[PDB]
RNA sequence: ACCUCGAUGUCGGCUCGUCGCAUCCUGGGGCUGGAGCAGGUCCCAAGGGUUGGGCUGUUCGCCCAUUAAAGCGGCACGCGAGCUGGGUUUAGAACGUCGUGAGACAGUUCGGUCUCUAUCCGCCGCGCGCGUCAGAAGCUUGAGGAAACCUGUCCCUAGUACGAGAGGACCGGGACGGACGAACCUCUGGUAUACCAGUUGUCCCACCAGGGGCACGGCUGGAUAGCCACGUUCGGACAGGAUAACCGCUGAAAGCAUCUAAGCGGGAAACCUCUUCCAAGACCAGGCUUCUCACCCUCUAGGAGGGAUAAGGCCCCCCGCAGACCACGGGAUUGAUAGACCAGACCUGGAAGCCUAGUAAUAGGUGCAGGGAACUGGCACUAACCGGCCGAAAACUUA
RNA sequence: AAUUCCUUGUCGGGUAAGUUCCGACCUGCACGAAUGGCGUAACGACUUCUCAACUGUCUCAACCAUAGACUCGGCGAAAU
RNA sequence: GUCAGGUAGAGAAUACUAAGGCGUACGAGUGAACUAUGGUUAAGGAACUCGGCAAAAUGCCCCCGUAACUUCGGGAGAAG
């Protein structure tokens, strides 16, 4: 019955596009540069997503310059104004922890077609 | 570590006074017609007569 | 979670391949050292020819670290592999060109040359 | 001068700031209390205002504790704690009978919590004091995880009353000071307690106004 | 099911799974159980469980009773006789009652049995 | 060599501390051959801290990074009925030397059993019995004790005071650091022996499918609950009183002088309050309230004894994040205390069956499906029972 | 040097740091040619250093199941 | 000293199993600390220790390819 709901719902978001692990999104985060608010892209996939209600999480890794990053953020957060998934994925776990030893090829997954 | 003295007599009796049992509570059952004690944990299967009475 | 007798890649064009932890700086006795935290590390590995060599002992900025980093939004960051950057006497980037990403954290202060040599972040 | 009331853990949650910050807080259910006795310097010798908490039915509250709250003037409840101020010029402000609710703490605020820690049972030394756990290796001989050595060889006879040991830690009063009151929910009687307070979920708790900070 | 949060009721772990299942069938078998008291209490919300299972039996529920049971014929006859019989109750089908301790090692003797109504 | 060779186990290292300042720093003050920073000397001050590595058993010592600091000593050169055996100081053997020799060399080298179920006191926690002049139930002042007392970077003052220049302030404020300790699971991770899914070997449920036992829970991907740290917050205070060193005010003895002989001030992380906890067994056994504030019998009415009761407590019982037992907390038919059932959040990944494409493994609709324990709200369906024990007033003196 | 007390003799290599290790210098307290002087291909549950992986040895400690410890029933010692 | 089944496996080791023999002689409960055997672990990866002491790491079948030295056999299952 999530006893604090009562004061979770008045903090949580809305407009939250259904997302599942191993599908490709792309998130846009506000950051601070000097003071200047600016919107920075980070696209990667999905390799989990902790339920948690208004903490429920979520990681998005990102292979960049032959290094791979993980990103999580919290899907009801302020810092956040757009998560666009672009292709779905088509796994069988639900936390997709092995994709840190695979590099291309190998890291490719499916899509719901 | 071994015993270095020989406990006295009141030493020793003071702590074996503490070794005792504590009774039970008892509770009036009639069982085919006559009355008996039977402890409150055993009242409810005494009425079934899962409860042998000697 | 760098700390002593750690190794260490580095992000630079200087040579050095691997570097290792030596103590850490900003505290008395500090066991760790996150992403923006300088220390002193002595190359292990380096690019036949380099500038540096092995045995030169140095300072480097921890970045790109492994072990989770939570931001102030509750936000968190890991990378792979951990890695740093040599910087010169007081504060510079030791060389001329970074390879792999940084951590925003850098961007605490002194660190806005990093921040701009870096192509990511 | 120095607010008070009482009120129950329930859980811990987050919350974000106006600047897109991440906030982990406690909600607590400062409830409404009852003012039910008034100690003055000149009945008992102190300034102190007596509160009440917790719903109760009339059947299972005692003889005794029935006649003091109709004596009061006021029905029964659960817990009775005591708020003990500075002076009389600030005990004047309570009366019997009188209500309290959350509207008492403003949003910024910081306040001194008071509970009743978690109960660990009988705890090793090294959870009680974090103790340093000797070697596991190199022939330790069962001396992974006890203190060793006591005190001096021969000198001191005694071992110096008051040393760490082991024993039974936690399930002891606990106070938590310089709290920042995130929100106050007036709808429900809820306040958001940056931190974490001391006592398990649904124990009873006394939330005071702060005194280094106050 | 909960976990019994402490040491297991039958030696090492393995067992109890093993003792509760051979519980539950002499339960289902014969319709009252004279056991420990806290093989009793374990036994309890498992021989619960498995009712509530029999009563929603209608496909793929044997499956699961029997990954759990091994005697067919008590599998058969639990969802047979037993089946609709508890479909008014809403849970609570086993009694639990305390009875006088055996000799030798005083362990606290407990009988379970199928509320009848 | 004064107890100790019918036994006091010897050096280092790990765990654990306790006490002194002849003080390494933090704090204050005097003199400086103190222009300022940075130094030299002395006095008071032990509340707190006093790092991580390489060599060598090592103590010690040298070196590498730092650090306001990497302090000196006592406690059987602290701590082996707490541990380690690296060496010293058994038995084996070798090197060089000593002696014609058995052998020896505070010279070296390889190796070489570390025993005991705590009797008493000491200590860490928890109960029983009784006392606080009737039985008790709530809320508390509190003597007297316990806990903490750390400290660095940058930014304004100010590139000003100072200083030829280089160089470069005290004081007063702001922001951010490392360590210790407390709380918590809210975020991230570690643990999950009745949770979900893949799978090798093997047997079994007649057989396919689907399942079960064993091989570390057979192995992994995970895994909600409690616990934990690697994770999140919070304490270090501000302020008040008297002081050490020191700086002083009016002032004679001794017409001047003098911090003193009569008095009056400032004065530090030292001292006491001030921050957290325990505490009326504090025998001066505390203080403010509330309920019960009334029934018999025997001894020969001096007082005592037994029996039965009110409030209250305890016993039996369902449980907890409370817990070794004990004890604590909630309930007991006027109840959601626990077990079951329903639903929610959450974990796991698409269950058994039917049908379809593929000779085949396999995939697709029935399907955010099937399964699940700690978290939550309802539901008396099951257990708290037609139930047992303790449990309340000599009296006298003054006002 | 299993041989050197002075000694942590001096130089070079190894680590940022080396009374350990390897080669050389020879000032042989007190090496030395069948109580053998110089090593060996392979080898050694003989001793030492370094090198890649690896891991809770450690930073730094944390939880899970077992036989005890803990409570109950029965039997029932000990050294001193 | 003699019988030597089956399934995977080179195998009389390893895991289960057919016939056969046993649960063997104190038991029931309790997440205390702690004693002893295993399992797990974010980051460093021997930095603990006199000392890689104990755990972990490579570990099976078929192939490419295997150095210095050497008495010419070997190193070698080198390594990868
Ligand atoms: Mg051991
Ligand atoms: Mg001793
Ligand atoms: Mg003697
Ligand atoms: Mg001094
Ligand atoms: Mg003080
Ligand atoms: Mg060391
Ligand atoms: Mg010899
Ligand atoms: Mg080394
Ligand atoms: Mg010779
Ligand atoms: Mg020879
Ligand atoms: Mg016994
Ligand atoms: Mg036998
Ligand atoms: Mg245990
Ligand atoms: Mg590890
Ligand atoms: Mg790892
Ligand atoms: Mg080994």
């Amino acid at each position: 019955m999530n006893t604090l709901d009562f004061v979770d719902q008045a903090s949580l978001r809305d407009d939250i596009p259904t997302f599942s692990p191993g599908d490709t999104v792309n998130v846009h985060v506000k950051v601070i540069e000097g003071s200047k608010e600016r919107i920075q892209v980070f696209k990667g996939v999905v390799i989990r997503r902790q339920g948690g209600g208004i903490s429920e999480t979520f990681t998005v890794r990102k292979e960049s310059y032959g290094v791979g990053v993980e990103r999580t953020f919290p899907v009801h957060s302020p810092n956040i104004d757009h998560i666009d998934v672009l292709t779905r994925g088509d796994v069988r776990r639900a936390k997709l922890y092995y994709l840190r030893e695979l590099r291309g090829k190998k890291a490719k997954i499916k899509e719901k077609r | 570590a071994v015993p270095k003295r020989r406990m006295s007599r009141a030493n020793t009796r003071s702590r074996r006074a503490q070794w005792k049992a504590e009774a039970p509570g008892l509770v009036t059952v009639s069982v085919a017609g006559q009355q008996r004690k039977v402890p409150r944990r055993l009242l409810k299967a005494a009425r079934l007569g899962l409860v042998d009475l000697d | 979670m760098i700390q002593q007798e750690s190794r260490l890649k580095v992000a630079d064009n200087t040579g050095a391949k691997e570097i290792l932890c030596i103590r850490v700086l900003g505290g008395s006795s500090r066991r760790y050292a996150g992403i923006g935290d300088v220390i002193v590390a002595t190359v292990k590995d380096a690019i036949p020819g380099g500038n540096v060599k092995r045995g030169d002992v140095v300072k480097a900025v921890v970045v790109r670290t492994v072990k989770e980093r939570r931001r102030a939004d509750g936000s968190y960051i890991k990378f792979d592999e951990n890695a740093a950057v040599i910087i010169k006497n007081d504060n510079d980037p030791r060389g001329t060109r970074i390879f792999g990403p940084v951590g925003r954290e850098l961007r605490e202060k002194k660190f806005m040359k990093i921040v701009s040599l870096a192509p990511e972040v | 001068a120095r607010k008070g009331i009482l009120g129950t853990k329930l859980g811990m949650t987050q919350v974000f700031d106006e600047n897109n910050k991440v906030v982990p807080v406690t909600v607590v259910k400062a409830g409404p209390n009852v003012v039910t006795r008034i100690r003055t310097t000149e009945r008992d010798g102190y300034s102190a205002v007596q509160l009440a908490y917790g719903e109760i039915s009339p059947r299972k509250v005692i003889k005794p504790v029935a006649g003091q709250f109709a004596a009061a003037g006021v029905n029964p409840r659960r817990h009775v704690a005591e708020l003990r101020l500075d002076d009389e010029a600030a005990v004047a402000e309570y009366e019997v009978g009188q209500e309290l609710t959350a509207e008492i703490f403003s949003d910024g605020a910081y306040v001194d919590v008071t509970g009743t820690s978690k109960g660990k049972g009988f705890a090793g030394t090294m959870k009680r004091h974090g103790f340093r756990g000797q070697g596991a290796a190199h022939g330790a001989q069962a001396v992974h995880r006890r203190p060793g050595s006591i005190g001096g060889c021969a000198t001191p006879g005694r071992v110096f009353k008051g040393t760490r040991m082991s024993g039974r830690m936690g399930n002891d009063r606990v106070t938590t000071q310089n709290l920042k009151v995130h929100k106050v929910d007036a709808e429900n009687g809820v306040l958001l307690i940056k931190g974490a307070i001391p006592g398990r979920n649904g124990g009873l708790v006394v939330v005071r106004s702060a005194i280094k900070r106050g | 099911p909960k976990p019994t949060k402490g040491p297991r009721l039958g030696g090492s772990s393995s067992h109890q799974s093993a003792l509760l299942a051979n519980l539950a069938t002499s339960l289902f078998e014969h319709g009252r159980i004279k056991t420990t008291e806290p093989k009793a209490r374990a036994l309890r919300p498992y021989a619960e469980k498995l009712i509530t299972h029999a009563k929603k039996g209608a496909l793929h529920n044997r499956r699961e009773v029997m990954k759990k049971i091994r005697d067919k014929d008590v599998v058969h006859t639990l969802f047979a006789e037993i089946g609709p019989f508890y479909a008014d109750r809403n849970g609570g089908y086993t009694r639990i009652i305390k009875v006088e301790n055996r000799k030798g090692d005083n362990a606290p003797m407990a009988v379970i049995e199928l509320v009848r109504e």
